[PDB]
């Protein structure tokens, strides 16, 4: 399956992964802290 | 690394404690002086803990047995880990400050021969007054020897001096410890211990105070 | 060669050597920071100094704190000192911090233009006469001179002992600092209160009874 | 009150607003059971609403006539006014993670360039190549101002041009 | 040579047998340049000389009975009417002030700029001592020690000022009085705990 992960190394699978990584790390982020609008402490 | 007499015997030993230093058994687990320069500085100063070790445990016992036997001293009974309160000719202050003056001379008079041996042996003011030539450091000899001894059979003294010194601050390790959890006398321990020496043991001591 | 990780490809710029003779060397930079040389003679110099005014911190903090504690001090909390010692104070604060960039500014650049250029400060006019002990040793972040009033570095052996020592005692140190700021924001309380909070109960009061490690 | 304001926990525009969107919620709420799925997200919603205007309140947003919160984008009015988490603070927690995709993807560029071909891995990305540069990059400024001071974040005029 | 300062250690090189006050003493390595060791050779008799001339102004005042070294620059503030020997001075501040700043910098600037000299022989020697033939050495030495002797003088003036608020001859006597509770430990300053 080394065919399969350069497949997984190219550009729009990447983008899909990572896009989907930084996605779901901000959405995790807003639903357990709720509406940011101000940097608060 | 020979046939020296040995902590464990049987076991290995590192070698660089073949028996040149006093009173040495190879006993070094955590393989402290492998580099010789801190092997002689920790010479110095397990002679010098020792010194004042041995000189501590003469200073706590033998005022504790004249005072349970019982003379009239100004202070007698008083622990020693209570004769700083105790009160004096001077505050305590300028006892230190005496104190902190007279040892910043003596010790670096000692360093200045542990830096270079032989090199401190004349006085400044009476500049006809020498320790004789070819001492060690940690054993000046001259006047701090005045009762003639070290003139034959010095190994042996030394290693007299080494385990006496040895067992004494373990014993005042045993003075800090065994004082700091009975808060007693390190004599009225003794004292309860041949009182009845199975009903007090430290473990015994160790789960009463538990 | 002694490594943070014993099982770790070391970087290959920790193991030059010029490297591998600088003090503290335990082949850990797992962020690379430090792959250009200079970049690693410049932050060889920062930590040196944000490890030496670390001890200086941390012992003016638990030194007076323990000898709060056992008594015969009434030092308060370091983060409780600058409230008090305001009041038993000549100045106020904003003009105390003034002469202090000052002082400090006219140490710190000129530690700024060693290290830019090693021997800047030992030219000769500069001071009154003064200048000359002021070239430093042949190694940067280490000057001696008027540094060294005991003389520790005329051995030329046990020398990467001391540096070794203090690279080690600064690092803890820094931790410590971390630690301090740290203890405090999770707590509320003091150092050594917070010392004897976990050895009466070591088993219940840590930091996972608290709300920084939240699941 | 620094131009023409006023604090979003005096102003009662802001409380208005607040009892405006609670009463949305709350003639929405009125329709359904009190333990049904709908209304416990109803009720949710609410908390949420009521959690983010206290949090507003107590940052010290300032709100406007309209009872809405403002930014003051000027450091020396938020930080003389204590509103630097307003803009001031965020406009560095941007900039690292910006510099930080910007030094990554210079550092990727830079370390595939001396290879056999090199587009082929802008197409196919070298995932160990990248997850190094993305680990490694966390000090961006400071290598960044390292490199300037070479003169190897900059070419010279080896860069190509058309006729001056 | 004539000292060694810490026995059995060695004289470095850079300190010439020959000079004046010689002991060996440089620890810091301190004058190891000879432009520098020529710097303070002329600096260290300047403040040896201004130092005994401060040792004696301020034990003369106390075995005299004016006051101490302390109040004697204590009447610009609260009040005035200056006193030497008793003898009052109609002078304010500032313009004794201006007088210090221009009459010793007639005389500073003089010395100092013109040339690098610390024994001039001639106007300065009106008895006649230094001829420079053989006991030159000899009565700098006792100028450098008691000169030396002087600098910790004033250094334990200060100190001592500082620590307890009195005078030299005013703590003198309490050491003289009470030779246990009347040192640099008794009080809550110099010794921090004991
Ligand atoms: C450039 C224009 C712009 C700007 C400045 C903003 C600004 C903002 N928007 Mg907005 N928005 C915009 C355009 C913009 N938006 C557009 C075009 C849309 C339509 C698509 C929206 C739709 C929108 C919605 C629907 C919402 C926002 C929200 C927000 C707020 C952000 C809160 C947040 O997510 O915190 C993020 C805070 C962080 C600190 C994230 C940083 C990430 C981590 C913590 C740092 C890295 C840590 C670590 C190293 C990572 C691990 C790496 C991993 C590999 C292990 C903020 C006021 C939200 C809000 O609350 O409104 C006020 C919200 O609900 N916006
Ligand atoms: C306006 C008048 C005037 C002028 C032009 C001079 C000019 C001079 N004096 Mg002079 N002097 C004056 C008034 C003046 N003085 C007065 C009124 C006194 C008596 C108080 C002296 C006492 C005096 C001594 C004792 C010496 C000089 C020296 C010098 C020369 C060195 C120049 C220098 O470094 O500046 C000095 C500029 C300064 C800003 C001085 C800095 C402050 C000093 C260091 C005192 C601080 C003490 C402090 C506690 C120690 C530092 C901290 C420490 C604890 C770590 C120069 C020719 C020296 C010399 O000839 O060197 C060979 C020398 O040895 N003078
Ligand atoms: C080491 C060492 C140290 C630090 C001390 C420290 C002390 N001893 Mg001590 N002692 C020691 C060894 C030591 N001892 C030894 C080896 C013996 C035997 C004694 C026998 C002893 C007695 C019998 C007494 C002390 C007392 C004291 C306390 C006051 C000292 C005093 O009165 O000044 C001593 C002042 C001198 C001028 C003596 C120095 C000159 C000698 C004679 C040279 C030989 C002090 C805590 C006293 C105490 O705790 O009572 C409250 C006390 O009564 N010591
Ligand atoms: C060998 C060194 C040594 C040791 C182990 C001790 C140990 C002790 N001293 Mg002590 N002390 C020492 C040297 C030493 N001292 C010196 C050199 C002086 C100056 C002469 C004093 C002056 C002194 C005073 C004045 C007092 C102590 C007291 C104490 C006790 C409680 C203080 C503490 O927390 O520790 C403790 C048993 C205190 C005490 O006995 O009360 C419990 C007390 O009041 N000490
Ligand atoms: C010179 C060594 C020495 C000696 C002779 C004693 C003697 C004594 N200790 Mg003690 N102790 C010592 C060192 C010593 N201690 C040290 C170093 C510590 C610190 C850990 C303590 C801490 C301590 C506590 C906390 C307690 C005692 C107690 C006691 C007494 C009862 C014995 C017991 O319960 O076992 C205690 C034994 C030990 C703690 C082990 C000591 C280990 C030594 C160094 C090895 C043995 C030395 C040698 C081979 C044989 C010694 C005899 C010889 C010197 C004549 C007894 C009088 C108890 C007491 O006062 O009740 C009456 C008690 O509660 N001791
Ligand atoms: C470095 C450093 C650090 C980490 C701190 C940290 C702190 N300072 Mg502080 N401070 C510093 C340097 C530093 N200071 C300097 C250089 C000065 C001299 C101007 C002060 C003067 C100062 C004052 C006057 C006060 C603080 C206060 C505080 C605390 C409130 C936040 C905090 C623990 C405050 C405090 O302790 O009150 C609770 C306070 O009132 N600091
Ligand atoms: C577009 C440029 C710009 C403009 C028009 C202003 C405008 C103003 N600034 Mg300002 N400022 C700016 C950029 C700018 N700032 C930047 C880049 C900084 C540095 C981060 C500052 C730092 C600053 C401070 C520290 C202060 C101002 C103040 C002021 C006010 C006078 C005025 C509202 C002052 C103020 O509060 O108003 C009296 C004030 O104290 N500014
Ligand atoms: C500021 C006054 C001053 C100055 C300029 C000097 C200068 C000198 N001394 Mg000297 N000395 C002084 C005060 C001074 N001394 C005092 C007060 C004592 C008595 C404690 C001595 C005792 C002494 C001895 C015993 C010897 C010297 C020697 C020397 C010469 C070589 C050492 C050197 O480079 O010193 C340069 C010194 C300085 C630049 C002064 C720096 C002061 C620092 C910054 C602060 C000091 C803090 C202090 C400890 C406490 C306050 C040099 C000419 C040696 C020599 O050959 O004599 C000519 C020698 O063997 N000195
Ligand atoms: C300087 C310092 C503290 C100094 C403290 C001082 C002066 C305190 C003074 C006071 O307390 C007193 C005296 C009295 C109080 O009343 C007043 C104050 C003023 C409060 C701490 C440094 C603290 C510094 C710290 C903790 C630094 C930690 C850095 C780490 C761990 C980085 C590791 C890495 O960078 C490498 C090495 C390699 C990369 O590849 C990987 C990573 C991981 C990125
Ligand atoms: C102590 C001192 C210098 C100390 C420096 C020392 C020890 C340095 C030693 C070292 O550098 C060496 C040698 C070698 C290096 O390798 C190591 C060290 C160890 C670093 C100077 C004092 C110098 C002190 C001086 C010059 C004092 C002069 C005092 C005057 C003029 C007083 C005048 C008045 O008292 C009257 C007359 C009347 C009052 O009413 C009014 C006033 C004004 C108060």
């Amino acid at each position: 399956m080394k065919d399969f992960t350069t497949y997984l190394s190219t550009a729009p699978v990447i983008a899909t992964i990572w896009f989907t990584f930084t996605a779901g790390l901000l959405i995790e982020i807003n639903r357990y802290f709720p509406d940011p609008l101000v940097f608060s402490f | 690394d020979a046939a020296l007499p040995s902590w464990m015997p049987g076991a290995d030993l590192p070698g660089y404690l073949n028996g040149t230093l006093p009173g040495d058994f190879g006993f070094d687990p955590l393989y402290l002086g492998q580099d010789p320069v801190k092997l002689k500085w920790y010479a110095q100063a397990e002679l010098m803990n020792a010194r004042f070790a041995m000189l501590a445990v003469a200073g706590i016992l033998v005022p504790e047995l004249l005072s349970n036997i019982g003379f009239s001293w100004p202070g007698a009974g008083v622990a020693w880990y209570d004769a700083g309160k105790f009160e004096y000719f001077a505050p305590a202050s300028s006892l230190f400050g005496v104190q902190m003056l007279l040892f910043a001379w003596v010790e670096i008079r000692r360093y200045q021969d542990f830096v270079k041996p032989g090199s401190a042996n004349q006085d400044p003011i009476f500049t006809n007054n020498k320790l004789p030539d070819g001492n060690e450091p940690g054993y000046p000899g001259g006047i701090f020897d005045p009762f003639g001894w070290s003139k034959g059979d010095i190994k042996s003294l030394k290693l007299k001096e080494i385990k006496n010194g040895r067992l004494a601050m373990l014993a005042f390790a045993g003075f800090i410890g065994q004082a700091y959890t009975t808060g007693t006398t390190p004599l009225k321990n003794l004292s309860t211990h041949l009182a009845d020496p199975w009903s007090t043991t430290v473990w015994q001591n160790d789960l009463a105070r538990l | 060669r002694q490594s943070w990780l014993p099982g770790s490809q070391i970087p290959a710029h920790l193991d030059t050597p010029a490297a591998q003779a600088l003090a503290g060397n335990f082949g850990f930079d797992p962020l690379g920071l430090g792959k250009d040389p200079v970049a690693l003679r410049w932050y060889q110099q920062a930590e040196l100094i944000h490890c030496r005014t670390a001890m200086a911190g941390v012992a003016g903090i638990l030194i007076p704190g323990l000898l709060t504690k056992a008594g015969a001090l009434n030092v308060p909390e370091w983060y409780d000192a600058g409230k008090v010692a305001i009041e038993n104070s000549f100045a106020p604060w904003g003009s105390l911090l003034a002469v202090q960039l000052f002082l400090c500014g006219f140490v710190e650049a000129k530690r700024w233009q060693d290290i830019r250029k090693p021997g800047s400060q030992g030219e000769p006019g500069s001071f009154l006469g003064f200048e000359a002990s002021l070239k430093g040793t042949s190694e940067l972040g280490y000057p001696g001179g008027p540094f060294d009033p005991l003389g520790l570095s005329k051995e030329a052996d046990k020398w990467a002992d001391w540096k070794l020592k203090e690279v080690k005692n600064g690092r803890l140190a820094m931790l410590a600092f971390l630690g301090f700021v740290a203890q405090k924001y999770a707590t509320g309380a003091g150092p050594v209160d917070n010392l004897a909070a976990h050895l009466k109960d070591p088993w219940h009061v840590n930091y996972a009874t608290n709300g920084v490690s939240l699941p | 009150d620094i131009a023409g304001l006023t604090p979003c926990s005096e102003s009662k525009a802001y409380a208005k607003l607040e009892k405006k969107e609670l009463k949305t919620l709350e003639k929405r709420l009125k329709q359904y059971e009190a333990d049904s799925a709908p209304a416990v997200a109803l009720k949710a919603t609410m908390e949420r609403t009521k959690a983010r205007f206290a949090n507003y309140a107590k940052a010290g947003l300032l709100c406007g006539n309209d009872g809405l919160p403002h930014l003051i984008a000027d450091p020396g009015l938020a930080l003389k006014y204590g509103h630097a988490g307003e803009v001031f603070i965020p406009t560095f927690g941007f900039l690292y993670v910006a510099g930080y995709i910007g030094y990554v993807g210079r550092q990727y560029l830079i370390a595939v360039k001396g290879e056999a071909k090199p587009t082929d891995k802008e197409i196919i990305i070298d995932v160990p190549l990248a997850t190094k540069l993305a680990w490694q990059g966390a000090g961006w400024p400071l290598a960044a101002v390292q490199e300037l001071q070479r003169g190897t974040l900059l070419e010279k005029e080896e860069n190509i041009t058309v006729s001056p | 040579k004539a000292g060694n300062w810490l026995p059995g250690s060695d004289a470095p090189a850079w300190l010439p047998d020959d000079l004046p006050g010689n002991y060996g003493f440089d620890p810091l390595s301190l004058g190891k340049e000879p432009a520098s060791l020529k710097r303070f050779t002329e600096s260290e008799v300047i403040h040896g000389r201004w130092a005994m001339l401060g040792v004696a102004g301020s034990l003369a005042v106390e075995l005299l009975g004016y006051g101490n070294w302390y109040d004697a620059p204590l009447w610009a503030v609260n009040g005035g009417k200056a006193t030497w020997f008793g003898i009052e001075v109609p002078f304010d501040l500032n313009a004794l002030l201006a007088f210090e700043f221009v009459a010793m910098a007639a005389a500073e600037g003089q010395r100092g700029d013109a040339g690098g000299v610390v024994y001039p022989g001639g106007a300065f020697d009106p008895l006649g001592f230094a001829k420079d033939s053989s006991k030159s050495g000899e009565l700098k030495l006792k100028e450098i020690k008691n000169g030396r002797l002087a600098m910790v003088a004033f250094l334990g003036f200060v100190a001592q000022h500082a620590a307890t608020g009195k005078g030299p001859i005013a703590a003198l006597g309490e050491h003289l009085a009470n030779p246990w509770g009347a040192n640099f430990a008794t009080n809550g300053i110099s010794v921090p705990f004991f």
